[PDB]
DNA sequence: TAGTGTCTGCTTT
DNA sequence: GCAGACACTA
């Protein structure tokens, strides 16, 4: 019984996580100091929020961690009643802990919590503040309401560089001691695209299912990420090119056409070197497509009538 | 904290061993910890309200078959044990068991 | 008592005509227990409910449909949770123990079919429920899709039931049936009725059969031993007189946009759908060589066009006047 | 008893006056009941349709046709929250409106027709504005009245047969209702003047009616009524053509926007539109008399009706696509300007 | 250790930052409240999160409660409200304790929220004795994706139903978020009662360009002060994230209009308003606001043709069903349209919300006026026209009929 | 029994050797399973590439007579709701196995099809739960699913099947059911299918139920047209070749004739159409965009609905005008 | 004394 | 982002 590779190196403590080397130093002394404010931590999935936040709490408490913690999940009970009288229950109970340390409740996945649960921990945090102390554990900070954000320290989370994601892949790899190479990290860098959990599952489906850690197992058994082929369609110059590409990559590997359209919409929002005017002709169109594919109408003509007319209008005959 | 107690009178512990894995070597001293879920036992209060005798019997795996008698007719309910106990919890049991 | 379209059903898999593989298909099947998903699309009034009745009257017998054949419409809700519930229900249904008589009277298979009617009012969760229902219990039970259109029907669907396509009635496809109709209805007609009349209606047997009953009701109404000849059943079907159309052309020829607005306004005043006079003028048109390859692909766009504007459900009035203004300014 | 339509109603085949083929083909259909396939009609609003269909129900069944009864019921479409509808009830057939909304419309349809239906000396029901559906309950009416067509017959009257789908025009007959010439409306009006006595000046009045009514019966009975009231049962040569305020509106607003061309006459006209809207006005019929009142200004040209035209199509094509209705109404306003300078 | 924005809590009425006109209307309010001639029996005081509401109240009921405890905070439930509110109904006498509805009880339930109308309705005529003094303090903040008013926006509006807010016996004043003028004098103070500390670390000498960072970039005191702790606990070289606060329903028509300054390029600013209130910018009626407030760029003098192309893109926007693509493009194109035309923009009009219930409402009327007369017709004899007739026809000729008869 | 069931479900593979074409993602499941190691595998294509067939064949290899209480099997066709989710999988997880030494798998087929709150907790219970319990996502559309559950399930693409699998699958049918295809309707077979394995088996049971004999016959590429309905690739052919050169009439004539004959629909026709001209080169890089507009125009209107003959003759009109170009 | 900063709009169903 | 009117000391 082996446990997988993503969970079978978690961290637990803070010097062996990697990524924003500022807000691991910051948590650190947070956690020797002690003092511990109330914590709103947002970013992109899978680069190290809750685990950040586990091993802070871990090294504030110490063996305090069997009772001074209350981790309420998104997968429970999360409702407006039961959810306020536990927590008030939690933070209405005292231990022997240092004068400098103060009781920790994490709630992970508070995006999706209800708005009344929201009044109902501010509630809780305004009638309890000076015993218990709150960390949020959420992907955007844009569904906290403000008043909760108020009373609260954000911390954001930048996306995880080729150092950090580099480093932790050397570090695990000489744990497990497999040979790699060079060429087959980078490729894993780029199939990743920041992301370190991602990185972490496609080394080891390169391990179990070839061994040697190549660019051409990578790529063998996983693709290239579509973002970067959307982009690389769209602007390219001739139709031709456009149309023998899509095809080749997306209807070849076996790509639903609403997912195309909707990697292109993300990407032509996020473009950058394109007119605003060009733009917006181009999501006008996009969303034209989405509708006839949404009505049923999704073959591949419909695809390339698509670039056509997106190669019409950046050339503009 | 709720904690109920069945005592060792046998007008309702009659019989009463723990064994040893080996269903044959029964042992003094040692202590079998069961996670169980809310869930079943309340399905299965009902279930015990009318009866005679009820006989618990679980193995090492930590599935628990408990049948109840009520000449009457014979239930027998298999229930499912937790994965893993709460962190290091068991140990607390005991030491508030022997308080 | 009845009127024709439904007193003259087919009841049994050998009235139907001109459509061969299908009904070799389910002939085949009959003698057998291999019987696949059927997804049953095409034109409208092809007689998919026709075919999909009469080979479940020919599979299990008449005393079998109340506890083996369920059938959902849009008669009733169809929620997703009752959908749902619905079809897994009768999917988990078990295969009635059939009596003596079904089983020296008919073959009955060891399977019951689920009929889907006009499925392509279905939402997505639906679809899938329905999908993954009939793969989770493909054993003893059969699911049939009918629909009108075969993109609204999602891909996964499709893939999974076999395509039965429905080709069109045209006139050599139907001939012999709408005989057989006449001759049994004692209805006289000319030379070339019954070629107009299915001309008429394109791939629609339901509406040229309902033709045919207006033109004997009302022969018989006159009184005199009569023929029915092609005006009486182009006027009741809705067909412009041929010099009503040409004098259309001669207006969109000449250059005058006053005509052509007070034109329009009187043939609106007459009441006469649009559709029907744009399906003429294409064919007058094509059909018509005094013209160069230029203008005639500028109007069939112009036309296909209109006819997209109109199938949206559009004011006829602003579409046809503006489809004549096009075509005149060519 | 204080109308033309409802004092002077037809309540025969015979009586009829207008489209004697059209008398004739009902007659035909008439002759035997019993093989009476379900009816769609089609044609100009004010024709005379649901007279038609009255005609035809009374000659099939008999006396009390015309006689209707009141009764309401309550639909539920979600939870506790039911809407009614004010259906009207009769011997020997039935009568429905599509007043509900367009989504719930459909499962109201679906109850009803269910209830009608039953088992079974059919019971026929009439169909009104059977066009103004959304295209889900005309999947329950294909399926109803084809496996239930043993006692209901649905009688469908439609101005446009375009939004009708395809197999609700194949499963039901095309019944042509055109509208009567000047002639014969003429004739209908000197037939309702000489029985209530009124003064007639010169015959020319009831053809200016019938001209300014464009084929609509309702409408010139009820211009009609209006000079006789306003000119104390007097008619006159002098008098003016009095039409509804809304088509007045139409013209000034058409006027104006010919007038003027600018931002604020755009902001103006869309305040105009709003307080029409408020109305329970329909935004198509709008749009269509719009584009009529521009079509016929001489000061335009050939390319600026053509414009116009092909403007109103296209936003025609929007409000039919689209959902909400100013947008479509302002765009079209809003591109009449910049094309006609 | 203690929180800043605890420790520090105001003692006197100058340390709280509130506007000078603001603390006088509202002391003024109080003042007529407290006579035993009520002409308010309620104040509602809305706003922003975090722009000193109650502690107003805490330190004016501190000041003037000895001229003639402090509160009575209600717990965060129906029942329970209730008590409350008839106990503090029964406290006038020789306590004259304000009564405080600082965090309001549920009301994302349309049955509590409900009950909590009636007894405020009945609480507002209760024609009995005396009145206790009572506060409500509602936060304006829009509940994020998770409708006809609460999921969409939570403030006071959304909870009282236009008749509690329609009342003589009300003073609504609606606060403003904290001055920067008044956020740099307190974060000043901090400094100094913190100067030890401040002194510890190299922070001293690099404190005016954060100072003036955090109070532009954000309006809210308690958060402030929440980052500057965080920033002063802080050994250094960490980039300050401060509390990413709301745009406004009329803020949104107002950036996409005329722009924003902060943020030149068009597709940063439209991506950054999408990402942050994708609510706002895909629930229905903004797009009649754009179309209604489009004109006030110039005051109705820029071309024609820009117009026309604006309201023809809207119109294939609302051909979409709704699709957030429709919407992206329609801004992007009246963003981009404003920003080529803004060469020669002064004297901007002012904006309105685009009179879509009173369309509604008058249709309502138009339908129920209609039923009537329908009813009428069929109670004086047979007459049956179906709806669609009645507009066209009968909604003019019969009233004039039936007036000259 | 068998023999009585559709060709889609009667073949459907029961081990990893019967799952053709995707060999890396066998090998490479396999080389999981066999170190004991299940890293919450996710499954991605499209519809009949073996997604469920290959899980389903997987769970019967590494478990045998497990699957009755160790696989929860959830799909569309059963309530997934957000309290229903967080319960039967809270409590199928928290729950120790029995007496089997392995992971627990489950299944989860059609995942995409959940809301939002309850795929935040799946993927909360997915890297709670995990010291025991699995997790397998089915799903043919990403765009439905959160960003964070890709990220913390492997993510395998299932390509569309090549030449060869089909081929192989072709001969085992023709080996279990004693029939005969010649090579051309072995090509025709291969150019419809698409990648699909449900088509392919459902056209051949079409196509055996055509034949008055199954035995004593072999199967060409006419009855495989006949039954499918597909255009012949000549049909398709004769009707571009008299677009390009015969003007307007017998052009038109042409499309009739070939339209009434057998009774070819519009959409296959128009694809077909299309496929040849995908081959054809053009260098004017403008008509190519107005082909591809007009026709996806067409596409639409005949999914909307319309007149049949003038939709054809605007195909017609429209490649002409294209090509005039 | 004219700029800079800053309150108030502008929302009802 | 806009305007209309007021704050506040140089
Ligand atoms: N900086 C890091 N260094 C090493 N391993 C990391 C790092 N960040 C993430 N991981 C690994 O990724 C796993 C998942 O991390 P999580 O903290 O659960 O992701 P997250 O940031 O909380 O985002 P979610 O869970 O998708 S909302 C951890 O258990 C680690 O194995
Ligand atoms: N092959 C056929 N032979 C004889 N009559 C036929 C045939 N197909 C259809 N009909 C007639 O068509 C009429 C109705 O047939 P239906 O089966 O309801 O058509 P349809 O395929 O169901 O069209 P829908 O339901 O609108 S898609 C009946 O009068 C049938 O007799
Ligand atoms: N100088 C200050 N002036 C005002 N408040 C201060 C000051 N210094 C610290 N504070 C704190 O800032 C907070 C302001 O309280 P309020 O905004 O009135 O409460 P509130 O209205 O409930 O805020 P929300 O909207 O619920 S987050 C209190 O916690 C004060 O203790
Ligand atoms: N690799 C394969 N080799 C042979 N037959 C296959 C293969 N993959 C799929 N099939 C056939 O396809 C049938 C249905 O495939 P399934 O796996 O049940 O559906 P699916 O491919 O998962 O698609 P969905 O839409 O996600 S259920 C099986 O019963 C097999 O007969
Ligand atoms: N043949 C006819 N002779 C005389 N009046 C007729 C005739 N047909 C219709 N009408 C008139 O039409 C009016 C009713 O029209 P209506 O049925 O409302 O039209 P629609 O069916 O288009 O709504 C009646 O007042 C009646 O006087
Ligand atoms: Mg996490
Ligand atoms: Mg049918
Ligand atoms: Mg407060
Ligand atoms: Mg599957």
């Amino acid at each position: 019984l082996q446990l997988p590779w993503v969970e079978k190196y978690r961290p637990q403590v803070l010097s062996d996580i990697v990524g924003n080397k500022e807000t691991i130093d910051r948590l650190q002394q947070i956690a020797k100091d002690g003092n511990m404010p109330h914590m709103i931590i947002s970013g992109m999935p899978g680069i190290g929020k809750t685990t950040s936040v586990h091993c802070l709490a871990h090294e504030l408490l110490g063996r305090s961690y069997a009772d001074g913690v209350l981790e309420l999940n998104a997968s429970d009970d999360r409702g407006i009643d039961v959810v306020r009288n536990q927590i008030k229950h939690f933070a209405q109970k005292k231990l022997h802990l240092p004068p400098g340390k103060h009781k920790i409740v994490i709630l992970d996945e508070a995006d999706s919590m209800t708005a009344g649960a929201q009044q109902a921990l501010r509630r809780t945090m305004e009638l309890y503040s000076n015993s218990t102390r709150f960390a949020f554990a959420c992907n955007q900070s844009n569904k906290i309401i403000e008043p909760l954000q108020s009373r609260c320290a954000i911390l954001r989370y930048s996306k995880l560089s080729d150092e950090d994601v580099l480093k932790r892949l050397l570090q695990i790899i000489k744990l497990e001691d497999v040979k790699y190479t060079n060429d087959g990290l980078e490729a894993i860098i780029f199939t990743a695209e920041g992301d370190m959990r991602q990185a972490i599952n496609n080394l080891q489906s390169t391990v179990a299912g070839h061994g040697l850690v190549n660019a051409d197992n990578v790529f063998k058994i996983v693709d290239s990420p579509h973002p970067l082929i959307v982009k690389k369609m769209l602007l390219a110059s001739n139709l031709e090119d456009s149309i023998q590409i899509l095809r080749t990559d997306l209807w070849k590997k076996g790509y639903s056409s609403i997912d195309i359209v909707t990697t292109s919409f993300r990407v032509t929002k996020n473009l950058a070197q394109v007119k605003e005017s060009v733009r917006l002709e181009m999501i006008k169109e996009i969303g034209l497509t989405h509708m006839r594919i949404l009505e049923g109408v999704g073959t591949y003509l419909q695809l390339a009538s698509m670039l056509a007319k997106i190669h019409k209008l950046n050339n503009k005959a | 904290f709720s904690k109920i107690k069945l005592p060792s009178n046998r007008s309702i512990l009659e019989k009463l061993q723990v064994f040893d894995g080996d269903s044959t070597t029964v042992i003094d001293g040692f202590a079998v910890i069961g996670f169980f879920d809310f869930t079943s036992f309340d399905k299965i209060r009902k279930s015990t309200k009318i009866a005679s005798k009820v006989l618990f019997r679980m193995d090492v795996h930590g599935v628990l078959s408990v049948n109840i008698l009520s000449p009457g007719i014979v239930i027998e309910v298999c229930m499912l044990e937790k994965e893993s106990i709460d962190e290091a919890a068991q140990t607390e049991i005991e030491l508030l068991m022997e308080t | 008592q009845q009127p024709w379209v439904e007193k003259y059903r087919p009841k049994n898999l050998d009235e139907v005509t001109a459509q061969d593989h299908a009904v070799t298909v389910l002939k085949k099947t009959l003698k057998s227990a291999n019987l696949p998903h059927m997804l049953f699309y095409g034109p409208p009034g092809t007689g998919k409910t026709s075919t999909i009745l009469a080979l479940t009257k020919e599979l299990y017998g008449p005393d079998l449909m109340k506890s083996r054949i369920l059938e959902l419409n849009a008669s009733d809700e169809r929620g997703i949770s009752i959908v749902r519930e619905k079809v897994k229900n009768f999917a988990r249904l078990t295969v009635s123990k059939p009596s003596k008589h079904d089983l020296e009277n008919y073959p009955c298979p060891p399977y019951k079919i689920i009929i889907l009617d006009e499925a392509d009012s279905m939402t997505a969760d639906a679809q899938s429920a329905l999908r993954r229902t009939m793969e989770t219990y493909s054993g003893v039970t059969r699911f049939c899709l009918i629909c009108n259109y075969v993109t609204r029907i999602i891909d996964p669907l499709a893939s999974r039931c076999s395509k039965f396509r429905f080709k069109a009635l045209d006139a050599s496809n139907a001939i012999d049936r709408l005989r057989f109709i006449s001759e049994q209805e004692n209805v006289k007609c000319d030379d070339g009725v019954l070629e107009r009349i299915l001309d008429i209606s394109a791939g629609d047997l339901r509406r040229g059969i309902t033709l045919l009953q207006s033109a004997s009701k009302g022969a018989q109404y006159l009184g005199d031993g009569k023929n029915i000849t092609s005006t009486q059943v182009e006027e009741l079907a809705g067909v412009v007189p041929h010099d009503i159309l040409i004098e259309i052309v001669e207006k969109v020829k000449s250059g005058d946009f006053d005509e052509i607005k007070k034109y329009v306004n009187t043939f609106m005043k007459s009441g006469w759908s649009a559709a029907s006079v744009v399906n003429q003028l294409h064919e007058y048109y094509i059909t018509n060589d005094n013209f160069d390859t230029n203008f005639k692909n500028q109007i069939s766009w112009l036309l296909f066009t209109t006819d997209s504007r109109l199938n949206n459900g559009t004011n006829e009035h602003i579409q046809l006047l503006n489809l004549l203004v096009k075509i005149s300014q060519l | 008893m204080s109308l033309w339509v409802d004092k002077y109603r037809p309540k025969s085949l015979n009586a009829l006056s207008h489209n004697e083929e059209l008398t004739n083909f009902l007659k035909s259909l008439s002759d035997q009941p019993r093989d009476l396939p379900h009816l769609l009609l089609y044609g100009p609003n004010g024709t005379g349709k649901k007279t038609r269909c009255m005609a035809l129900l009374e000659s099939i069944f008999g006396p009390g046709v015309y006689r209707l009864k009141i009764d309401v019921r309550q639909f539920v479409t979600a939870s506790n929250r039911k809407l009614e509808l004010n259906v009207v009830s009769s011997p020997y057939h039935l009568e429905i409106t599509p007043s509900d909304m367009g989504n719930n419309d459909r499962i109201v349809i679906q109850e009803l027709l269910k209830e009608v239906a039953q088992m079974e000396r059919y019971k026929c029901v009439i169909i009104n504005e059977a066009n103004s559906l959304t295209k889900d309950a005309q999947a329950a009416l294909r399926r109803t009245m084809e496996k239930y067509s043993k006692n209901i017959r649905l009688i469908m009257v439609c101005d446009s047969m375009s939004p009708i789908i395809a197999p609700i025009k194949s499963r039901c007959l095309l019944i042509r209702c055109p509208a009567p010439s000047d002639s014969e409306i003429s004739t209908i009006l000197s037939d309702v003047v000489t029985n209530e006595r009124i003064q007639l000046e010169t015959k020319d009045i009831l053809k200016r009616i019938a001209q300014a009514s464009n084929g609509n019966l309702r409408v010139s009975l009820l211009m009609l009524e209006s000079m006789a009231l306003n000119n104390e049962l007097a008619l006159k040569s002098s008098s003016p053509i009095i039409k509804p305020d809304w088509i007045i509106v139409i013209h000034k607003l058409t006027r104006k926007i010919v007038k003027e061309r600018s931002v604020n006459s755009l902001i103006e006209c869309r305040a105009v539109l709003y307080d029409l809207l408020a109305h329970c006005i329909p935004a198509n019929i709008i749009l269509k008399e719009l584009t009529f009142s521009l079509l016929d200004v001489e000061t335009l040209n050939t390319t600026n009706k053509s414009s116009i035209i092909e403007y109103s199509s296209v936003f025609d094509e929007r409000l039919s696509l689209g959902n909400k209705a100013i947008f479509h109404l302002e765009g079209f306003i809003a591109k009449v300007m910049c094309c006609l300078d | 250790g203690e929180q800043w924005y605890e420790k520090f809590k105001p003692n006197c009425l100058e340390q709280v930052a509130i506007h000078k006109r603001k603390l006088k209307d509202v002391q003024e309010a109080l003042d007529a409240m407290f006579l035993p001639n009520a002409k308010h029996r309620i104040l509602l005081l809305s706003g922003p999160s975090g722009c000193s509401k109650s502690t107003v109240i805490k330190e004016l009921s501190k000041i003037l409660v000895p001229k003639y405890h402090k509160v009575t905070e209600f717990r965060g439930q129906m029942e329970s409200f209730s008590e409350f509110l008839k106990g503090a109904r029964y406290l006038v006498m020789s306590n004259l304790s304000l009564i405080l509805i600082e965090d309001l009880p549920n009301v994302f339930h349309i049955d509590t929220r409900r009950r909590f109308q009636q007894l405020i309705l009945q609480w507002l005529y209760s024609s009995e004795p005396l009145l206790p003094p009572l506060v409500i303090c509602i936060t304006e903040c829009e509940i994020p994706e998770n409708k006809f008013g609460i999921d969409y926006t939570f403030s006071a509006e959304t909870i009282m139903n236009k008749e509690i807010l329609m009342h003589p016996r009300l003073k609504r004043i609606k606060f403003n978020p904290i001055n920067s003028t008044l956020l740099k004098k307190h974060l000043k103070f901090i400094c100094v009662q913190n100067m030890k500390m401040l002194k510890e670390k190299n922070k001293w000498n690099k404190r005016q360009e954060v100072i003036d960072y955090i109070a532009q970039e954000t309006g809210d005191i308690r958060s402030a002060i929440t980052t500057l702790q965080f920033w002063a606990t802080s050994s250094g070289s960490l980039p300050i994230s401060t509390r990413e606060s709301t745009i406004s329903y009329f803020h949104a028509i107002g950036k996409v209009i005329h722009g924003s300054h902060s943020t030149n390029n068009d597709n940063e600013m439209i991506n950054n308003l999408f990402e942050n209130s994708n609510n706002l910018l895909s629930k229905e009626d903004f797009k009649l606001g754009i179309l209604e407030n489009y004109n006030t760029f110039n005051k109705g003098e820029f071309s024609i043709s820009d117009a026309s192309s604006i309201v023809d893109c809207l119109s294939e926007c609302d051909n979409m069903n709704g699709l957030p693509e429709s919407n992206e493009y329609g801004l992007r194109e009246v963003r981009k349209t404003f920003r080529n035309i803004s060469k020669q923009g002064h004297n901007h009009g002012t904006v309105y919300f685009p009179r879509e219930w009173k369309v509604r409402k008058l249709q309502n009327s138009f339908k129920v006026q209609a039923e009537d007369w329908l009813n009428v017709s069929l109670y004086k004899y047979n007459a049956v026209h179906s709806f669609r007739n009645i507009t066209l026809e009968f909604g003019y000729y019969a009233p004039l009929i039936r007036k000259c008869q | 029994s068998k023999e009585n069931l559709p060709w889609v479900e009667k073949y459907r593979p029961e081990t990893l050797d019967e799952v053709y074409g995707q060999n890396e993602v066998i090998t490479t499941v396999r080389k999981f399973v066999d170190e004991g190691k299940l890293p919450h595998l996710l499954f991605y294509g499209p519809p009949g590439t073996g997604k469920t067939s290959t899980i389903v064949a997987l769970a019967r290899e590494i478990y045998g007579k497990n699957y009755s209480n160790m696989v929860l099997e959830l799909n569309a066709s059963d309530d997934r709701g957000i309290d229903v989710v967080r319960n039967q999988i809270k409590d199928f997880a928290s729950t120790r196995q029995i007496f089997s030494k392995g992971f627990k798998l489950i299944i989860l087929d059609e995942a995409d099809a959940m809301t939002n709150a309850a795929q935040n907790a799946l993927r909360r219970v997915i890297e709670r739960y995990t010291k025991n319990t699995r997790f397998c996502v089915l799903a043919n559309y990403a765009h439905k699913l959160t960003p964070a559950l890709l990220s913390r399930c492997t993510r395998f693409r299932f390509q569309p099947l090549p030449q060869e699998a089909i081929e192989r699958r072709i001969a085992n049918v023709l080996v279990h059911e004693k029939l005969k295809l010649s090579p051309n309707a072995e090509k025709a077979l291969i150019e419809l299918s698409n990648g699909d394995m449900r088509r392919v088996l459902n056209v051949l049971q079409s196509c055996k139920a055509t034949l008055d004999n199954p035995d004593e016959d072999e199967i060409s590429d006419d009855v495989i047209y006949e039954c499918c309905g597909a255009p012949r690739p000549s049909d398709l052919k004769a009707v571009l070749k008299s677009i390009l050169e015969d003007d307007w009439g017998t052009a038109h004539y042409t499309l009739n004739k070939v339209r009434s004959a057998k009774g070819l629909a519009l959409i296959d026709l128009i694809e077909g159409i299309v496929k040849i001209l995908e081959d054809y080169e053009l260098q004017n890089e403008e008509t190519r965009v107005h082909l591809l507009t007009k026709l996806a125009d067409i596409e639409y209107s005949i999914s909307k609905g319309g007149n049949d003959q003038i939709q054809g003759s605007a195909v017609i009109g429209a490649i002409k005008a294209s090509f005039e170009n």
